[PDB]
């Protein structure tokens, strides 16, 4: 709803290659009232002032001129269209990564963790609505790299260790969800004595007591 | 300036050249565009940051040392030890040089923000609000990243640490 | 002998007819209030000021000027606001909630066909 | 953006190896980018199924 007011209250890269057309083919026809030094910028004007052998002169100092000036017209459309060129060839790619997939790439479609894209047509190019995800509201707690427990150390299978102050559980790393600290979300590799932060805290089997 | 680089001073030049049309026009416009395109260059590769981030004092980061690439305090442009040696390595008819409208000490300030983001968050400053976590705990989550158990970083950190200080 | 473009600095017809003036690296003894010089060029029309917002009108070398509120001014942008973030060695900040957002991203991709 | 604002997973993009993390640093009208790679070493051969 708020892109929505934004827009109907930003196309700018669209108005400027408009504008740069424009001004071009403007200019290109200015050109056609100048003189580049002759005595009018008319034909109808040394073909009526001046005898054929004196009106060749007049009429090759306007040719050079206007050739001059269709060739530069021509050098500019081929440079300006070679950068469009590049910005059609990057919106088919968001096409393809954005609209038809869902993103990894770090900033390429919106800023935050992309989920979704929506294709929108505008005059002579696409607009990406861009759904992401961001993060809120954090806290801070303590971790640890490892727990150790008889002896051994354990490292989260897909989470991190915190601390509330007095008490130790495991949440994913981008959504505080505490858990009980168990061998089903951990595993073990060593002894903790090679690691450095280990901290003291138990393990908690689930077989030991239920089948006890 | 077209019209001083071509005539140049004399007034028979410019009478002269005033039959041409729009020809000087077009190329300072040319030009102008050019000029404005550097500024953008640059905004796009180092303005990537919202606030200005800043190491601790300290430096506790498991064993890793950053100070050739930290900024130096001791100095007016507040370049780091790799950014100083990079440096030292690389009036006319009309003819002007503009300068650039971020000085390079205001680039050197960019990257050291992006640099203590990064040492300091991970990878959290890049996508939402910077959320610091261990240095030690950062090289475990990217170790996982590539496909390697995190335990093999924790188990090794002193050698990890070396290796990278020494191809620092 | 000195040489040098002059730039006009207006913040909208729509807002004010006040203007400034660049004399770009031109040295500001030899123009011919407010004289302020610059690494590029010598400005007239603007007060210095001591703050530092965000770039508003670029004049160049770290220098902005803006026509807040009541008449233009000079300055040195602002790379952004300052975070400070608590990194300790057995610290973790995590977030507890979202936010979904959503934003437009613009893009040419054809111009006019014309012959001639 | 992809190689210190991230990790990468595009081959090649920041480096020869595994991409780890990277730096930046400014140059004079350029950028310099350190990447931090991993590089396995001294490998064996087994059997296999
Ligand atoms: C995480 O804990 C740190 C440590 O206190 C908090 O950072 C401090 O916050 C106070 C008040 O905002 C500031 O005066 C200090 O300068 C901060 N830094 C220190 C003490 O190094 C931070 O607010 C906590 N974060 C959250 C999300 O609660
Ligand atoms: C850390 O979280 C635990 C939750 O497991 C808190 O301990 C429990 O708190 C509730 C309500 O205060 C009590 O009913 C329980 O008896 C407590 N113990 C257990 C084992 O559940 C603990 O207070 C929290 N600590 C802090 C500092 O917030
Ligand atoms: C974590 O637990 C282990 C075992 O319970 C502790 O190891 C004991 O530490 C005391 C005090 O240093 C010694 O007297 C014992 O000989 C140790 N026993 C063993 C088997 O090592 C260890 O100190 C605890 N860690 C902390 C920080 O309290
Ligand atoms: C980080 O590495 C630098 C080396 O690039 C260390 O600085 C050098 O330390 C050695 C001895 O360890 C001295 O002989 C050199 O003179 C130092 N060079 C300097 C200070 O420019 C630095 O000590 C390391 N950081 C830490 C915390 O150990
Ligand atoms: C997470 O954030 C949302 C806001 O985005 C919270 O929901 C809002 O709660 C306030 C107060 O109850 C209401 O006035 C708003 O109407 C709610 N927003 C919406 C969009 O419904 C939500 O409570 C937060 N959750 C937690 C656990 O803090
Ligand atoms: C694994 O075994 C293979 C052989 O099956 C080794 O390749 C042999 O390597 C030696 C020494 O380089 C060569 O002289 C032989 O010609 C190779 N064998 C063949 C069939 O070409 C390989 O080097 C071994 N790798 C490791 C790590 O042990
Ligand atoms: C963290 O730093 C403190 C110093 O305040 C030190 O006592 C402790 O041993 C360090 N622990 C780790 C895991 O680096
Ligand atoms: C331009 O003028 C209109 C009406 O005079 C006004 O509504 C609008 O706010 C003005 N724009 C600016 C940027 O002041
Ligand atoms: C302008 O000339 C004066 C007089 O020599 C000099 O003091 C001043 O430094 C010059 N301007 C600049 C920017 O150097
Ligand atoms: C800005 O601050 C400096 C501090 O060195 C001071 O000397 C100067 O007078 C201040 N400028 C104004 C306009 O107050």
């Amino acid at each position: 709803g708020k892109i929505q007011d934004s827009l109907s209250s930003a196309l700018g890269k669209l108005q400027n290659v408009v504008n740069q057309n424009a001004q071009a083919l403007n200019t290109l026809v200015k050109q056609l009232s100048s003189n580049f030094g002759a005595i009018s910028s008319v034909l109808n004007d040394i073909l009526s002032r001046l005898d054929p052998p004196e009106a060749e002169v007049q009429i090759d100092r306007l040719i050079t001129g206007r050739l001059q000036s269709l060739q530069t017209y021509v050098t500019q459309q081929l440079i300006r269209a070679a950068e469009i060129r590049a910005s059609a060839n990057l919106a088919a790619t968001k096409m393809s990564e954005c609209v038809l997939g869902q993103s990894k790439r770090v900033d390429f479609c919106g800023k935050g963790y992309h989920l979704m894209s929506f294709p929108q047509s505008a005059p002579h190019g696409v607009v990406f609505l861009h759904v992401t995800y961001v993060p809120a509201q954090e806290k801070n707690f303590t971790t640890a790299p490892a727990i150790c427990h008889d002896g051994k150390a354990h490292f989260p299978r897909e989470g991190v260790f915190v601390s509330n102050g007095t008490h130790w559980f495991v949440t994913q790393r981008n959504f505080y969800e505490p858990q009980i600290i168990t061998t089903d979300n951990t595993f073990v590799s060593g002894n903790c004595d090679v690691v450095i932060g280990i901290v003291n805290n138990t393990v908690y089997d689930p077989l030991q007591p239920e089948l006890d | 300036d077209c019209t001083m680089y071509i005539c140049g001073d004399s007034t028979e030049c410019s009478n002269l050249l005033l039959q041409y049309g729009s020809f000087c026009t077009q190329l300072n416009r040319a030009l102008t565009g050019i000029a404005v395109e550097q500024d953008k260059n640059t905004q796009e590769v180092f303005a990537q940051v919202k606030q200005i981030y800043k190491t601790p004092p300290i430096k506790d980061f498991g064993g890793f040392n950053f100070s050739q690439i930290l900024p130096d305090p001791s100095k007016p442009s507040k370049r780091s030890p790799i950014e100083d040696l990079l440096f030292n390595k690389v009036k006319f008819n009309g003819l002007t040089v503009l300068p650039p409208l971020l000085t390079d000490e205001m680039i050197a300030q960019y990257t050291s923000a992006l640099l203590a983001g990064t040492i300091t968050s991970g990878w959290t400053f890049g996508a939402g609000p910077a959320l610091q976590i261990p240095f030690p705990m950062q090289m475990a989550y990217r170790f996982n990243g590539i496909g390697v158990t995190q335990n093999v970083l924790y188990e090794n950190q002193k050698l990890i640490a070396n290796q990278f200080n020494s191809a620092i | 002998c000195s040489f040098g473009g002059v730039s006009v600095i207006t913040p909208g017809t729509n807002t004010s007819n006040q203007v400034a003036v660049l004399y770009q690296g031109v040295n500001c003894t030899e123009v011919p209030s407010n004289v302020f010089q610059t690494r590029a060029g010598c400005l007239i029309g603007a007060e210095h000021v001591n703050n530092s917002y965000e770039c508003d009108i670029p004049i160049g070398a770290g220098i902005c000027a803006s026509y807040q509120t009541q008449s233009i001014i000079a300055y040195t942008m602002s790379l952004g606001a300052e975070n400070s973030v608590a990194y300790s060695n057995n610290s973790i900040a995590i977030p507890t909630n979202f936010t979904i957002s959503v934003t437009t991203e613009i893009l040419p991709v054809s111009m006019t066909k014309t012959s001639v």
